[PDB]
């Protein structure tokens, strides 16, 4: 099959090659953020950044898309049942396909409210984050990401953010609207899915706000002043007020 | 200095024969002289596939026989229809399932599950290996072969002639007696050492007085003064005529048939019902199969009972599902076996001697044959269903890395339910019509040993959650097996109704039941364990493609023949019926095309051990040596492992951005450039 | 000499001779350039550089714009993972059917 | 054991126990071992 | 124990006319000793994970999409039996040995693979003996997979086939009244000269003659 | 008497069955010139309808890779018809009828006489299902690999066509048209360019129609039960079949595409041999063999099932409308399906 | 099975021999290059053999065919031994055929169902193409001379233009026609082992197929298959024989083995390759003789049918 010849072909395999020897694993950083306080790490060696409930701040069983179809369901079961418009067996059938479809929607919101980043920390070192989110079934499962993996994007959501100077929050801390990041590879629940977004929500509360802009820019942070909070206020698997 | 030899050609055909009589040594020591438990047993898998490769010839052979009403395919030969059916039957039970199971998994896995040194008898062992195939033979040809050898066209009146001997009797007299002996030699010769065949055609020739009607493929004499052959040559097929007429009788001997699976009397018991023939050789090939089965269940129980471990003496919790499920048909069977043995010689006795162990004349009873058939005939379903079921247990624990659901409640069970088995003879004869207190009590027997079934089900569900769970090959066969095994039972419950039973006793619906309880279940479990210990077995890791479709093409097959069958039976078709109404003939044709499909996956996998052979690739135990995470320590170590492992094996695959990239540049075939 | 398989000879050279290109000069000047400038020279299709009622490409959208949420991942040792939580979000839907 | 000596004559009385063709027995045919 | 002298036909690198098995490149089973002893796997790093200690380095960011490229290390190729040998190993010196395991695990009969051809048969047996059952036996009969032919005019008898007869009563009044009724369905064929001619609607081929 | 080798001719006597609508006799429509005909018609539609779809994806990903993703319903009608507009995507058109009508007057069309010629004979049941299905199990396996490679040139001609513009017009050949380049090259280059390691080729167009043939057989004959029990309309019962015969025969074909490709586009590893040789045959057993099926999986929606899946599934349509599928049925019992009428009513 | 035998018209000698002719014409034109591969193929392993194991064991005739076109003639090289090749083929279809005929002439038996039993036939068979091949071993040896410059060093090359050149070489280096007829034995043997080697197999299958599925169409092709893949199995070491002894160049420091004879050639390749060095190329010369054998069949088959068809025999009788 190589017999034939493509300079589009060719052009490929040399920049695959180029890619293959010089694009490597390990990789220089430059993006480095020295920090303004020093920062006093929980008894696992983490400091907190957002602390948020979506699902306490969210419209569960009445949502605006998912309504429209599951009232409109009933329609077509009267339609089917009663006949109305005198069809065949076969047309009745196919007037039956709505019904079975319409829990689609409703379970696609559903899967899309367990992506927000319910609570977030930051691990010492500054190089991997603890993000922990809640399945609507109180399914409680965490992930920790690189801090490279993040890109923001505009309030907008409709373009891709600039990595650097962007204003998502309030002066004081809080965020300015409810964000939304791009991670190109997320390891959720040891399966890597790639092109994730996640969002933060405004109700969420910036706890140490300043590494959290830094954690939404990606820099590496420097973890130099560092102390050890010996408080085990947090039990395995402790109630939250998200549930 | 150099040598000149002439023949360095016979110098290596020298080393050729010396390596021919090398390999003849080597194969009489470790394949027919060998002691090996595992030699035997893959011995036994060989002749257990060849024995089942005919059986579903045999099987394929009934379907197509009842693919079509009007009895397109046996021509009308009734007797040959029941002799084939009473051969599958045979076959599959006492030749196939039994042979393949017993001394294939008994010889592999007694030596290494129970921890003994060989077997307890190995040259008995060896003795039954190589005793199979003289029973597998037998019960194989009793379809084709027949005392009425000659064919319906075949004009046997031209040759049985020569076989008279009553033609010369007068000059027997006169052999030892010679004081007239001259006289007898002064008559008139009219038959006397000569043949006259009388005119076969209507000849109008008034200038012949005779027309000889002498078969022409005998007229020269001299050409049969050496010939060592009987005159049956002139007798085969030497006439072009046929009878295309599903009215002509193709037999001419309706006593020569067979009973099926049970002898059922007086039918079989008696010569006038049953002509000498299939009956007699079923009978010699029970009796002979009952002194291998009692030789089998010595050689493995002696071993169990004396050669256990030092750690196994009495706690048979320990031992696996499979070798624990062995051992406990093997008792079972040590039960049944001197009755059938004795029901087989009283059978054999009638029907050769005329006892009249079967004649309502002047005492006997067919219902005590009946009786006796049945006492044989349940405990042995349920001692043949009983090993799949251990080998599906075993198959799912090292699947999961789990602890199973309930061990010690399982094999309760089991003992529970092959003790039940003994107290269900009358459920397979409900219509013969025995006492209504007897039919209470076999009836309400049948309903309650539902009760251990239900609890392998939930113990079998249960322990297949909660787990860590390692897709392999073997777990599909093993869902599949529990998928029909579900069916199977319902199917049972429901022919325990009295008045069910009385609807559809004998009949397609009891035909569906017992092959979706035996040809489903049973074959899957084996093939499930052959797939759970096919390195062992093989020395080779399976062919992932071909085994899954082989798992693919049998599992349809199963419920594609048994769907049309079950769907006759609540139609209420006859059991054993040479041809049917019109009325059956799509739930007949979707039954033939679905054992077409499992002749389809057979055929499948055997092309996948084919495929196995020819890969040699060695095989990894996925638990990695720790089919259980019970420390974390455990657990992080597997991890570790499987993370090195799999970075190994996933080494010189493109990395993610580069095939990203030669993916989205896939398409390179455009019109114009810049 | 011959004979002697300790040491291989000329004698046991199975070489045909190279004559001329085997598919043509053509071919051949293209392979010479296409070893010569591979990764140099990249044509690019025709494209229309103007077009109203579409906003120039500048960079990579974020994955809120893709029309279709795609099953099979990419883990990144290389794997072609089916098995994902969309797959199983997917998968939940047609087996209550 | 054909044109190959495989087994040894001075330890076997009865040469011959497998077919070869490269064995003769030490007691000849018309040997007798007399007192 | 020992081996043979030095041939450079029995080098691969030597003569062209060995075609190396792609899944058994890394693997040489005629190295395999019983019982095995080869370590061929530890702990492998720098593929995805950089060998070096970056674990508080924030200058440094580790990329595993950008993997370089490795060699294919193919399975273990089961091995195959050095049948000589083994003969010898396995070899019986009767009436002269003592019925005794040998102290060295190396005694021990490990089962190798040798020629696949066998199993070769192992994968048409099942359509062999099906054949072997239906076809050089000619089970259930000769005809059943012979090529369907009808039987020819008038052929073997007028009785069993009086097909003639049919043609008139397919010509009479009645019999085309059941047609009319539908109940009985057109003929089946025509008889053309001495034969009968089926037409293709009848869709069965032509009769055979008597040859 | 002319040869080493004689097929002596011998005469034999008739035979006579009971029923005789039960094995393989050629039907008479079953002919030469008809089945060419029908099978010319068919792939011609199916390969210009999918060319003409490989031309608009093509010109799609193009503008794609020009201009960002649609926003709204009007945005994609926008760019939708500034794709229609392109030039490229016009001659692309062209270039794609002639290349399709070669390849369904010569690959198709040719797969689907051949199975005609091959499963002519097979009836089925009067009032069921064909029980037979292994009858025509070799029937098709053989058509299969009759027409395997006959389309291999065709393709070669294509590549090589669009392949030869990427380089420089110092080294361009021309080929105005698909057309002009079979005609041209073939003298140019030899033969063997066009048949040069065609393995690829050869394995995905050997399953494909045997894939497609077989499923499409075995679901019309067994699946009529839905048609026959349950009284559904059969017509989106037979589009379903193709549906998923169609995506059965992409499952099963594209993996020899795969192979193709990782053996021509992974980046080779300096020092060391190539690990697939550079025969492909090799990447089929390393496919065979390969312990992550899913690896030799990759793109396979995106690399090629788009392209040619909605050609074979139009190709079966156009079968199914031809009657190329049609399969003989007689009463077993009554007429001219038995030789014996009395056991018909007694 | 005697007399069941089907010859109620009879050809001509002339139709014959231009039918057979075209018919042989045509199909070593097929042929030709899976003739000059199976050659090719046996120089290159005429002292190694094969030393694969298993499933990778013989010569792969794709790999051969492969460094054959990228020889650098292309398709264009695979007609050079076919230029001489066919004379001779055509020779040796010619007297072989005209004896045949002769014989088959001298001794038919009378009824047209009647025919030579097989042994009859085989030894006429086998008698015309022993005559045949021993009138055409300079041909094979000339033909054989062109392809096997090769695979061969040019300093050992023979050096053969064609035909009528390679011939007057031959005639004039090699000492004279007595060199014409080196392995006209071993030619003589291979083609009365081709001639007795299909026709007993390809009945057999043929009957077996006419009882087993009846007078079905695939039963011609079937018996054909099956007998070339028996004529093949025969016929290959006596091939092989004739085409390393043909190919024995003057010069015994040119040639990589010397062989006095038949039995030494034999003595040598046991020596070297054993058993299995008969058996190199099997799948090429099994497809150069099927594809052969079916071309030749066809043609001739339909030519027949016409010709018997004008004549005018019974449906039956045809
Ligand atoms: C290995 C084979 C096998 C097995 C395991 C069984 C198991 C059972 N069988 Fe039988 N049987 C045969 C093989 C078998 N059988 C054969 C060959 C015949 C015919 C002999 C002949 O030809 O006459 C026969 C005949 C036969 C008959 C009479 C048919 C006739 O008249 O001859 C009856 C009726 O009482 C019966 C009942 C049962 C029952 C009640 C079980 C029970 O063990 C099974 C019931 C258990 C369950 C019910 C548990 C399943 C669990 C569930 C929770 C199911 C519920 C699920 C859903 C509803 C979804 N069997
Ligand atoms: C375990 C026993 C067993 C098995 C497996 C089968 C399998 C099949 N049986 Fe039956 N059958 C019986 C036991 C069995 N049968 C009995 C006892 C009777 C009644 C006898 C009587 O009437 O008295 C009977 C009767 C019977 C009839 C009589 C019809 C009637 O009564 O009206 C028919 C007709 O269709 C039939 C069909 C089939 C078919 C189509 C299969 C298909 O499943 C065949 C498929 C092949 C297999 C399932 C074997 C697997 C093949 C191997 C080679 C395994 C070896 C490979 C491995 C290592 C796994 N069977
Ligand atoms: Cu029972
Ligand atoms: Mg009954």
């Amino acid at each position: 099959l190589n017999h034939v010849q493509n300079m589009l072909e060719e052009n490929l395999k040399y920049d695959a090659q180029k890619y293959n020897d010089e694009v490597a694993v390990i990789q220089k950083t430059s993006r480095i953020y020295k920090p303004t306080y020093t920062i006093e790490f929980n008894r696992e060696g983490e400091v907190l950044v957002y602390s948020a409930d979506p699902i306490k701040n969210s419209v569960v069983y009445f949502k605006y898309p998912y309504v429209l179809y599951e009232a409109a369901i009933p329609l077509f079961i009267w339609a089917w049942i009663y006949n109305p418009l005198e069809l065949s067996k076969n047309a009745v059938n196919s007037l039956l396909i709505y019904p079975n479809i319409a829990w689609i929607p409703r379970m696609w919101y559903w899967r899309s409210l367990q992506y927000k980043i319910q609570k977030m920390y930051l691990l010492r070192g500054g190089k991997v984050a603890k993000i922990e989110t809640q399945s609507l079934a109180g399914d409680r499962f965490t992930s920790w990401v690189e801090t490279y993996q993040f890109h923001p994007l505009t309030q907008d959501q409709k373009n891709f953010d600039n990595q650097d100077n962007a204003e998502f929050l309030e002066d004081e801390g809080q965020l300015k609207y409810e964000l939304g990041v791009q991670l190109d590879n997320l390891q959720e629940m040891g399966t890597t899915s790639q092109d994730i977004v996640i969002n933060f929500m405004k109700e969420g509360t910036v706890h140490h706000p300043e590494l959290f802009e830094a954690i939404v820019k990606g820099y590496n942070i420097d973890t130099s002043d560092y102390v050890i909070n010996t408080a085990n206020n947090l039990r395995a698997r402790e109630g939250n007020h998200n549930h | 200095v150099s040598v000149n030899n002439y023949f360095y050609y016979l110098d290596r055909i020298k080393k050729l024969f010396t390596y021919l009589n090398d390999l003849r040594k080597h194969i009489l020591k470790k394949y027919v002289y060998t002691i090996n438990h595992k030699r035997i047993a893959i011995n036994y898998l060989y002749f257990s596939m060849v024995t089942g490769l005919s059986g579903a010839a045999l099987a394929t052979m009934i379907r197509l026989e009842l693919a079509h009403p009007g009895s397109p395919f046996f021509k009308g030969d009734s007797l040959r229809y029941l002799q084939v059916v009473t051969a599958h039957g045979l076959i599959m039970v006492f030749f196939v399932v039994v042979p393949i199971l017993f001394g294939g998994f008994a010889n592999f896995l007694i030596p290494y599950h129970v921890g003994s040194k060989d077997v307890a008898y190995p040259r008995l062992n060896s003795i039954g290996f190589w005793i199979q195939p003289c029973g597998y033979i037998l019960l194989a040809k009793i379809g084709f072969l027949r005392p009425q050898f000659w064919r319906y066209y075949d004009k046997t009146s031209f040759s049985f002639p020569f076989l008279e001997k009553m033609k010369y009797n007068q000059y027997k007299e006169y052999k030892n007696d010679y004081l007239f002996y001259l006289d007898f030699l002064k008559k008139e010769i009219t038959d006397d050492h000569s043949f006259f065949w009388k005119a076969r055609k209507v000849i109008k020739l008034p200038q012949y007085s005779v027309f000889s009607f002498v078969p022409l493929k005998l007229m020269m004499w001299k050409t049969m003064i050496n010939y060592p052959e009987s005159f049956w040559y002139a007798a085969s097929r030497v006439v072009q005529s046929r009878r295309k007429k599903v009215f002509v009788t193709k037999c001419s001997a309706r006593t020569l048939t067979t009973a099926g699976w049970t002898f059922i009397t007086p039918f079989s018991s008696n010569i006038k019902y049953t002509g000498v023939g299939s009956q007699d050789i079923l009978i010699l090939s029970v009796v002979f199969a009952g002194i291998s089965t009692t030789i089998s269940f010595t050689n493995l129980l002696i071993t169990r009972r004396t050669l256990a471990m030092p750690g196994l003496r009495h706690r048979r919790v320990l031992m696996p599902f499979v070798t624990i499920s062995i051992f406990l048909t093997l008792r079972m069977l040590a039960t049944i076996t001197p009755v059938l043995g004795a029901a087989v010689i009283m059978m054999a006795f009638d029907r050769h001697w005329q006892t009249t162990f079967f004649e309502y004349a002047y005492g006997g009873d067919p219902i005590l044959s009946q009786h006796l058939f049945w006492f044989f005939g349940h405990p042995e379903v349920y001692v043949l269903i009983i090993p799949t079921f251990g080998f599906i247990n075993m198959i799912v624990p090292h699947n999961n890395t789990r602890r199973v659901a309930s061990k010690h409640h399982m094999i309760w069970a089991i003992y529970v339910m092959a003790y039940m088995g003994y107290l269900v003879w009358g459920h397979h004869m409900y219509l013969v019509g025995l006492d209504h207190r007897s039919r209470t009590m076999y009836s309400t027997i049948t309903i309650m040993i539902s009760m251990p079934a239900t609890i392998k089900v939930v113990n079998w569900t249960l322990s297949l959650v909660n787990g860590a769970l390692k897709i392999d090959l073997p777990f599909l066969f093993s869902m599949s097996f529990l998928l029909l095994f579900l069916v199977a039972g319902f199917t049972g419950m429901w022919l325990s109704h009295v008045s069910l039973n009385v609807s559809m006793h004998d009949t397609f619906y009891v035909v569906a039941h017992f092959h979706i309880m035996l040809s489903g279940a049973a074959m899957t479990g084996i093939f499930s364990g052959i797939y759970y210990y096919f390195n062992a077995l093989f020395g080779v890791k399976y062919s992932r493609m071909f085994g899954y479709m082989h798992l693919i093409y049998y599992s349809g097959g199963q419920w594609v023949a048994f769907v049309p069958l079950f769907y006759l039976g609540f139609s209420g078709m006859p059991r054993r019926i040479h041809d049917y109404p019109v009325v059956f003939m799509g739930w007949h044709s979707m039954s033939t095309t679905g054992h077409f499909i499992t002749l389809v996956g057979i055929i499948f996998f055997f092309l996948m051990m084919f495929d196995s052979h020819i890969e040699r690739r060695a095989s990894t135990s996925t638990t990695l040596g720790l089919p259980r995470w019970y420390k974390r320590i455990s657990y992080y170590i597997f991890k570790i492992r499987y993370l090195q492992h799999t970075k190994s094996k996933m080494n010189g695959i493109p990395g993610s951005t580069v095939r990203l990239m030669l993916i989205n540049r896939h398409f390179v075939e455009y019109e114009v450039y810049e | 000499d011959q004979l002697d398989f300790s040491h291989f000879d000329k004698a046991f050279e199975n070489k045909y001779d190279i004559v001329a290109p085997e598919f043509g000069d053509l071919h051949q000047k293209r392979a010479e350039f296409i070893a010569k400038n591979q990764g140099t020279y990249r044509p690019v299709p025709l494209v229309p550089n103007n077009i109203k009622g579409l906003i120039p490409k500048t960079c990579r959208l974020p994955a809120t714009r893709n029309w279709y949420r795609r099953t099979s991942s990419f883990e990144r040792n290389g794997f072609f993972n089916i098995h994902t939580p969309v797959l199983n979000t997917k998968m939940i839907p047609w087996l209550l059917f | 054991c054909i044109y190959q000596a495989y087994q040894n004559p001075l330890r076997h009385i009865n040469t011959g126990h497998n077919p070869n063709n490269v064995y003769e027995d030490i007691v000849m045919l018309g040997d007798y071992p007399v007192q | 124990h020992h081996h043979h002298e030095y041939d450079w036909r029995d080098d691969p690198k030597v003569n062209k006319d060995i075609e190396e098995d792609i899944r058994d490149r890394g693997w040489h089973p005629e190295t395999y000793d019983f019982p095995y002893t080869k370590k061929h796997d530890d702990w492998v790093f720098d593929v995805t994970m950089p060998s070096q200690n970056y674990q508080t380095d924030l200058t440094v960011n580790i990329h595993p999409e950008n993997k370089k490229m490795h060699v294919m290390k193919q399975v273990m190729r089961q091995s195959y039996w050095d049948a000589e040998h083994d003969m010898a190993h396995e070899y019986d010196y009767e009436s002269e040995d003592l019925d005794f395991q040998c102290e060295s695990f190396k005694s021990q009969h490990f089962r190798k693979k040798g020629p696949i051809s066998q199993y070769l048969i192992l994968g048409l047996l099942p359509i062999l003996y099906f054949g072997t059952e239906f076809f050089y036996n000619h089970y259930p009969d000769e005809d059943y997979w012979r090529v369907a032919h009808p039987p020819p005019l008038d052929y073997p008898d007028t009785d069993d086939t009086d097909d003639t007869e049919t043609f008139k009563d397919y010509k009479s009044f009645t019999g085309r009244r059941m047609v009319d009724t539908g109940i009985v369905d057109p003929l089946w064929y025509d008889i053309r000269e001495g034969k009968k001619v089926y037409y293709d609607w009848a869709g069965v081929n032509q009769p055979m003659e008597d040859i | 008497m002319f040869f080493e080798l004689e097929d002596i001719k011998r005469r034999h006597s008739l035979y006579w069955d009971i029923y005789n609508v039960q094995g393989w006799v050629r039907r008479p429509d079953s002919t030469l010139y008809n089945n060419v005909k029908r099978g010319v018609t068919a792939g011609v539609v199916a390969s210009l309808v999918q060319e003409n779809i490989t031309a608009l994806v093509e010109n799609c990903k193009l503008l794609a890779t020009k201009y960002e993703k649609p926003q709204n319903l009007r945005q994609a009608a926008t760019f939708m018809k500034e794709v229609f507009k392109l030039e490229n995507y016009r001659k692309a058109v062209w270039n794609r009828s002639q290349y399709a009508l070669c390849i369904g007057t010569f690959d198709i069309g040719a797969r689907l006489a051949t199975f005609r010629w091959l499963n002519n004979g097979w009836q089925r049941v009067f009032a069921g299902f064909e029980f037979n299905f292994v009858r025509k199990i070799p029937t098709t396996m053989l058509a299969a690999l009759f027409t395997a490679p006959f389309s291999v040139p065709f393709e070669l001609a294509r590549m090589a066509y669009y392949g030869d513009k990427t380089f420089p017009k110092e080294l361009q050949r021309g080929y105005s048209s698909y057309l002009s380049a079979l005609a041209r090259i073939p003298f140019e280059e030899g033969p063997y360019f066009l048949f040069k390691n065609s393995f690829p080729l050869i394995i995905r167009n050997f399953f494909q129609t045997f894939t497609l043939f077989y499923t499409y057989d075995f679901l019309k004959d067994k699946a009529s039960f839905a048609w026959r029990v349950g009284e559904q309309n059969e017509y989106a019962c037979k589009m379903i079949i193709a549906g998923i015969s169609t995506y059965l025969a992409a499952v099963f074909s594209y993996p020899w595409m795969v192979t193709r490709e990782m053996v021509d586009f992974w980046p080779k590893v300096p020092g060391a041999p190539c690990t697939f040789n550079g025969n492909y045959r090799k990447a089929a057993v390393w496919i065979w063999y390969h312990e992550f099926s899913g690896n030799y999986f990759a793109g396979f929606f995106t690399k090629y099932f788009w392209k040619a899946s909605p050609g074979m599934f139009l190709t079966l349509m156009l079968a199914d409308k031809v009657g190329l599928f049609d399969q003989t049925t007689v009463d077993n019992f009554g007429g001219a399906g038995n030789n014996s009428w009395e056991d018909t009513f007694v | 099975m005697n007399y069941s035998y089907k010859r109620y018209w009879e050809p001509s000698t002339a139709e014959v021999i231009g039918l057979s002719l075209s018919v042989n014409t045509i199909s070593a034109a097929l042929t030709y290059p899976i003739e000059f591969v199976k050659v090719r193929s046996q120089i290159r392993t005429e002292g190694v053999g094969i030393r694969s194991k298993n499933l990778y064991m013989g010569i792969n005739p794709n790999k051969v065919f492969r460094e054959i076109h990228a020889t650098g003639n292309g398709l264009r090289g695979f007609y050079q031994g076919f230029e001489s090749h066919l004379i001779g083929r055509l020779s040796y279809l010619f007297i072989r055929n005209l004896t045949y005929k002769i014989i088959y002439d001298r001794t038919k038996p009378v009824k047209a169902h009647n025919d030579l039993s097989h042994r009859e036939k085989g030894v006429i068979a086998g008698f015309a193409g022993g005559l045949a091949a021993f009138l055409t071993s300079p041909a094979d040896l000339v033909n054989t001379r062109t392809i096997a410059e090769g695979g061969k060093p040019k300093e050992w090359r023979w050096g053969y233009k064609g035909l009528m050149d390679g011939i007057n070489k031959i005639a004039a280096t090699e000492g004279g026609n007595a060199a014409l007829f080196r392995g006209s034995y071993a030619n003589v043997l291979r083609a009365v082992i081709l001639n007795i080697s299909l026709t007993g197999p390809f009945d057999y299958l043929n009957e077996k197929i006419w009882i087993t599925f009846g007078d079905m169409t695939w039963n011609k092709y079937a018996a054909l298959l099956w007998a070339s893949f028996w004529g093949s199995v025969a016929t290959l070491p006596f091939d092989n024989i004739r085409t390393r002894l043909y190919a024995q160049n003057a010069d015994p420091t040119k040639n990589r083995l010397t062989y006095s004879g038949w039995a030494d050639a034999a003595k040598k390749l046991i020596q070297h390759e054993g058993i299995s060095g008969f058996y190199v190329g099997f799948y090429a010369f099994y497809i150069r003789t099927f594809l052969y054998a079916w071309t030749t069949v066809f043609i001739t088959d339909k030519i027949t049918s016409d010709w018997k068809r004008k004549a005018g025999l019974k449906e039956w009788q045809i």
